[PDB]
């Protein structure tokens, strides 16, 4: 579909929102996972999905967290692919099928 | 992490 | 059809909404049928069709109630199929 | 193509809105015609085309009324067809 | 019946 | 195009809006031409294109006025056709071309 | 007739 | 269960 | 696509918006170019692209001004073609 | 694919917004690259994607910045192409 | 002529 | 330059 926030489609534009980032999670990794800071502690949001994630803990992978909470994200699906999302959710859904029941 | 309320 | 609440497309996104579930219906079965708690008594809503159900009886099956009250829901259709829905309506 | 009030797509969902229906027209009959009550007097409305119908006379057929006033309802077209609709007119 | 506004 | 007012798609439903209609043009002719009374003097308005007309003179034809002012109406098109519309504007066009220049 | 403002 | 107003 | 103001699709509906027009640019000409009076000064606006123009100088061509400022208008394109538009833009 | 500000599709229409441009960055180069003056500081905005840019430095290329910041822009894509955009991102 | 908002 | 919301 159409990204919830097109002005944050690019990597650089998302990275600039982190600037002074003081949190256990790498801002470089967060931006590559489509996330951008909203200006509230560690709350980030996906430029495409729109899904927001807060309270990030140490050693958490942005892509995994994106896939865990928003497996319906088309950005996640474009970059990572089906097999990926299905492994985060320990299952094996149909082809072109959104992982929604588990 | 967890979803933003 | 596009889901009414895309941020609730995921199982876990919905599941967490039941936090401490103090009602007779299994929160996991509710979440698997596309529902997420509204934060009002035992009221739940479907992320896709938007349908809302309240006053859940003890042994009620989330999928059955979903089919009975909202056979229009596309999510219900994708996961369960025609038959299932038709059978619920004899 | 898409109904104005999607939640009211099922028969039971519309039917339940009646119960305290104390009027001439058979509720079971209305619901099947795609109607559900606004809860305001005897005013009813179609979940699909959104056309409201009120001041119901006794012995009136919901489907008949539906076709007469809202011949352009796609729900009407799906269920009744042309022959019916054109016959009514 | 009759249509309402 | 989709009608600007579906509830008034049907003839009967447009006809009941005139009722006490006390004016020069026949309410039966206004209803067949897509119009329905808005409840303000003789102000009518098409159910499909939303075009409003008023100040109706003694022997006027609704279909004629309708083609005269709203030549780009899909309903006018559907029922009367190009030949009709073009004749009202005294000109000719060519395939699907919509009368907007005269 | 004439259009409505 | 029952629908929500 | 679809016109920004369908009600002004027809020539005569645009013409009439000029009433007893008291400005240098001819109204019939302005109307033919898809414009109709906003009812403010000499400010006219295109029924399709919705673009507006003001402060019209004597002898100016509504069409040329139309192609110059709003080359992206589909009404302009349909009645004039890529050639005319390119021309006005040398 | 539709521009956020259809009225700013033409170059002239965009240029005239720099009619009183107080800055050094070449206004023509900014307009040609899809940008149009806003009024706050030296903030410019792309008529198509809506992207906004400000604080332009000495020898900057509007197209360069455009591809750098808003790479998903369809205007940028139509005029420059993938190759250009990709080279910009090393 | 010139554009107007 | 730099992006501005
Ligand atoms: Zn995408
Ligand atoms: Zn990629
Ligand atoms: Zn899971
Ligand atoms: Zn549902
Ligand atoms: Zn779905
Ligand atoms: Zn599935
Ligand atoms: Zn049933
Ligand atoms: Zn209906
Ligand atoms: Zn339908
Ligand atoms: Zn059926
Ligand atoms: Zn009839
Ligand atoms: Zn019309
Ligand atoms: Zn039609
Ligand atoms: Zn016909
Ligand atoms: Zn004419
Ligand atoms: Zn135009
Ligand atoms: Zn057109
Ligand atoms: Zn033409
Ligand atoms: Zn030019
Ligand atoms: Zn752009
Ligand atoms: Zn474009
Ligand atoms: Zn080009
Ligand atoms: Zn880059």
């Amino acid at each position: 579909n159409l990204p919830r926030n097109p002005s944050m489609t690019g990597y650089e534009a998302r990275l600039i929102t982190f600037g002074t980032w003081m949190y256990s999670v790498n801002k470089e990794q967060l931006a590559r996972a489509g996330f951008y800071a909203i200006g509230q502690e560690d709350k980030v949001q996906c430029f495409h999905c729109g899904g927001g994630l807060a309270n990030w803990k140490p050693k958490e992978d942005p892509w995994e967290q994106h896939a865990k909470w928003y497996p319906g994200c088309k950005y996640l699906l474009e970059e990572k692919g089906h097999e990926y999302i299905n492994n985060i959710h320990l299952t094996r859904s149909l082809e072109g099928a959104l992982v929604q029941t588990t | 992490a967890v979803p933003i309320a």
